[PDB]
């Protein structure tokens, strides 16, 4: 029966109706009615659903219609929209397309996308897909969120940082502008927190997984638990009578490339009578081509019935958002490196760290996607009730907070302290950002956003490379420091393939500057430049192809960021003795607080909180600089400074006033070595 | 003694049970960290380096 | 006349290089100052 | 600059010296393309070019030298001579 499409007066297509039938079924759907009521009734929803059940499709369709609805009968007024947050970009376009699909009209059009570095919205888009931070940057031009009628925060589970601010602001939204819907949906069944946090909001429950799974336990408690996954992978694959693919979860790539090896070894073992296992690394950082790996098909199986498989190896990359098809053996130690930045001593740390309560629901769910599945997770019972926490902590607990407290300044946010933080940062760090963006003249000394503040929150950036920016323009340095703040916007561009280590490293080297790994980057990015971006080339001298092409990307959109306040693009003379000097002393300008010196010991400690810190290996340098300009205090198994570079301590003292001023600083070397410049310079 | 010396026998036993995975091993630790050969120097003569 | 300018850039670069060869030769001639003859018995 | 390169005894010391002769010779070039971009001299062109020949010709040397410095320290190191003999690549008589 021809039912006309309401959004282009067409006939549904014929393919409509199909995909039509499969989404009745989806389990979402049987609410349908029942949602639109609680809308009606409430100004602020908490829904639940567990993967599967169709929430993040079907919910942001039916407050379409909801808007219509209200449209209907009123004049046509002003366009208002309904907008879906995602925590990924890979998400965020992954559901517009299908959507774009189910309501029959063109992508970009009714239904759109907005994420970074690509808008798909026209002036009849209803629906807007966005990322987190899309709509954490489209608030701090229009606080009251001023173009939307129904928000929806999926994903709330991730807490990420875009996200925590956003809640706080909305709640704050839902005073003032008294007609706009807040749908907060997330996947985990968590506690009802959500629900307090919004004056007891109805909570909504949809279950929909798609196949029942089975966890396991070993009932003693390994010691070794690499000894134990290699161990047990084997054991699967040789135990094990369905087809599927093993997906076992480790920490990061010292270990990924060590269980590919490892596991290699014992199936050369058994010989012909056993499937061939084939094991695939698969880690964020990953070329390409490396990723494309896990598309790819199992072997058609020895002749003689044994089951060949593939397994992948994988960090949390494989628990959400990257969706492996074909596994049904999970393999879960129950670890991952979790990043805990330690507000006291700057030490930013990536230790080996239980998982959750959730977490290991969430890598359990990757089985029973094709069919139902087993979980075998490498620790006791006993062990998971009482010592794994029950959600893992969000990302607001564990990061510094520079970044975000200049947003929520440009926000106009002033009580910061009062900030309605659903789990609010520790006291210890906020005071480490207000420290932080009052060096650098973001903030004044009553605390009210500077002439020099207000522009460092206009750039997607960290709040010191925004300083060292800025700052470069008028150092008559900025193309060059332009370039090096794209590099270190982005995740790391060296490759290093541990079976190709020693070859890899010499490509690095060939690329190294002499002053330490932030020229080394521009070295790098003018490298990638000369030779047309071509993907091979990126690809035999150890570079990912995706960082250098995401870093030129970066660096347009800064470009067209300088352009709207006036900063003129500039370069030193080639020709110039000033060319590498003034780019050293641009980077000082900026990160002059993570500056750290060469003690009599043979360590480094770092200026003022004296925590002793080695050189990174990776680093570029062949020397120990006296004086090093330090962008990542890293704990792994010792204290490392990560991109060391040299600078000369008269920089310190000229381009960085405040800091270094002799009069504050606590007596010890560092002051000793600074008193002696400053009185040379004089 | 007789409570002792099934203990230390045990474990005179347990140490020479496997002694090869753990001697092949400790050979090949050792072989490969020998032909590694240089590891970078990281020199500090800071007074030449200004 | 831009042919010298053009050369120029190539030669600074080559300069360049040639600096950081030097620093190669330098820290390898520290570790074979700190090392002595009995590293090659 | 030539006679230092030829008695610098360390590497150490002969990349201070090289290094600043090349920054020297760096800048002569520099000043006199300038001027040359602005007189048009023609014979000045031609003393420029004849200055670009020489600043090239120092580069070329820089491999010979280096090779050679080390051949002063310890010139037993036959690992070295074998280099003195691919720096030769180009003179059979030479090698």
């Amino acid at each position: 029966k021809i039912q006309i499409n309401p959004y282009n007066n067409q006939p549904f297509s014929n393919r409509y109706w199909a995909i039509w039938e499969k989404r009745s079924q989806l389990p979402v759907w049987e609410y349908k009615e029942k949602f639109m009521e609680l809308l009606r009734n409430n100004q602020c929803i908490t829904l639940v659903g567990e993967t599967g059940s169709g929430k993040t499709t079907q919910i942001p369709q039916w407050a379409v219609e909801f808007m219509k609805q209200q449209q209907q009968g009123q004049p046509p007024g002003q366009a208002r929209l309904v907008a879906c947050t995602q925590p990924r970009r890979v998400a965020a376009m992954s559901v517009a397309t299908r959507v774009a699909e189910e309501m029959d009209v063109v992508l970009g059009q009714e239904v759109g996308y907005s994420i970074r570095f690509e808008d798909c919205i026209s002036e009849r888009t209803v629906l807007k897909y966005c990322t987190d931070g899309m709509l954490l940057r489209e608030a701090m031009n229009s606080p009251l969120l001023d173009k939307y009628k129904v928000l929806i925060l999926d994903e709330a589970h991730e807490r990420t940082l875009a996200t925590d601010i956003l809640m706080g602001l909305i709640k704050e939204i839902v005073r003032n502008r008294a007609d706009i819907k807040v749908v907060i949906m997330s996947a985990t069944l968590d506690a009802g927190k959500f629900q307090r946090y919004f004056e007891d909001c109805p909570l909504l429950s949809v279950p929909g997984r798609t196949f029942p799974v089975e966890i396991f336990f070993t009932p003693n408690a390994e010691k070794d638990y690499l000894e134990a996954a290699i161990r047990t992978v084997i054991q699967i694959h040789m135990v094990e009578e369905v087809e599927g693919d093993i997906l076992l979860f480790l920490t990061g790539q010292e270990e990924i490339e060590e269980a590919c090896k490892r596991i290699d070894r014992e199936i050369q073992a058994l010989g012909a009578d056993a499937g061939a296992l084939s094991c695939i690394p698969l880690y964020s950082t990953l070329p390409p081509a490396a990723q494309q790996r896990i598309f790819e098909p199992a072997p058609p199986n020895r002749p003689n019935g044994a089951i060949s498989r593939k397994c992948v190896i994988s960090t949390n990359i494989a628990e959400t958002s990257l969706t492996i098809d074909g596994v049904v053996f999970v393999i879960d130690p129950g670890f991952s490196k979790q990043k805990v930045y330690n507000p006291r001593i700057r030490v930013e740390s990536l230790l080996v760290c239980p998982i959750s309560k959730a977490s290991a629901m969430q890598r359990a769910g990757r089985a029973g996607r094709t069919k139902p599945g087993k979980c075998f997770r490498l620790y006791t019972e006993t062990a998971y009730g009482s010592e794994m926490q029950d959600q893992t902590y969000p990302e607001i607990l564990r990061s510094n907070l520079g970044s975000v407290v200049l947003q929520l300044k440009k926000l106009g946010t002033e009580d910061l302290v009062h900030f309605d933080f659903m789990d609010p940062p520790a006291p210890e760090t906020l005071m480490r950002a207000l420290e932080l963006l009052n060096y650098l003249q973001a903030i004044n000394d009553d605390g009210e956003l500077t002439e020099l503040g207000s522009l460092m929150a206009e750039f997607p950036l960290d709040p010191q490379l925004a300083k060292m920016l800025i700052t470069s323009t008028e150092l008559n340095c900025s193309n060059e420091i332009l370039s090096i703040t794209a590099m270190l916007s982005v995740p790391q561009c060296w490759v290093r393939p541990n079976e190709m280590r020693t070859e890899a490293d010499e490509a690095k080297a060939r690329f190294a500057h002499i002053d330490g790994d932030h020229l080394t980057l521009l070295n790098v990015y003018h490298s990638f430049k000369q030779n047309q971006e071509d993907p091979q080339w990126c690809y035999d001298n150890f570079i990912n192809y995706r960082t250098m092409k995401t870093a030129d990307t970066v660096r347009t959109q800064l470009s067209r960021v300088m352009d709207k306040y006036n900063l003129r693009r500039v370069s030193t003379d080639f020709k110039s003795r000033d060319y590498y000097l003034n780019i050293r002393k641009a980077l000082v300008a900026g990160f002059f607080m993570q500056v750290a010196h060469l003690e009599r010991s043979g360590h480094y400690v770092t200026v003022k909180d004296n925590q002793l810190v080695n050189l990174h290996p990776s680093t570029v340098l062949d020397h120990k600089p006296e004086w090093a300009l330090y962008n990542e205090f890293v704990l792994t198994t010792k204290n490392f400074i990560r991109t060391v570079t040299d600078v000369r301590p008269e920089w310190l003292l000229q381009i960085a006033p405040q800091y270094y001023d002799l009069d504050n600083f606590p007596d010890g070397d560092t002051k000793r070595k600074l008193t002696t410049v400053m009185q040379t310079l004089q | 003694a007789s409570v002792d010396e099934e203990a230390k026998l045990k474990r005179y036993l347990e140490k020479q049970a496997r002694k090869e995975q753990e001697l092949k091993e400790k050979r090949k630790a050792k072989l490969e960290k020998l032909t590694a050969g240089p590891a970078k120097h990281m020199f500090e003569d800071q007074d030449y380096l200004s | 006349m831009k042919d010298f300018n053009q050369r120029f850039r190539d030669l600074h670069k080559l300069r360049q290089r040639a600096r950081k060869e030097n620093h190669e030769q330098v820290v390898e001639e520290d570790r074979r100052s700190k090392l002595p003859k009995n590293h090659e018995a | 600059y030539e006679e230092a390169i030829a008695k610098v005894s360390t590497v150490r010391d002969f990349a201070q010296v090289y290094d600043a002769y090349a920054a020297f010779e760096e800048r002569e070039v520099s000043i006199m393309m300038q001027e040359v971009e602005q007189s048009g001299d023609p014979e000045e062109e031609v003393d420029l070019e004849w200055m670009f020949q020489r600043y090239q010709h120092l580069m070329e040397r820089k491999n010979e030298l280096m090779n050679s410095v080390l051949l002063r320290q310890n010139p037993h190191n036959v690992g070295e001579w074998l280099n003195r003999v691919n720096i030769y690549e180009g003179n059979y008589n030479k090698q």
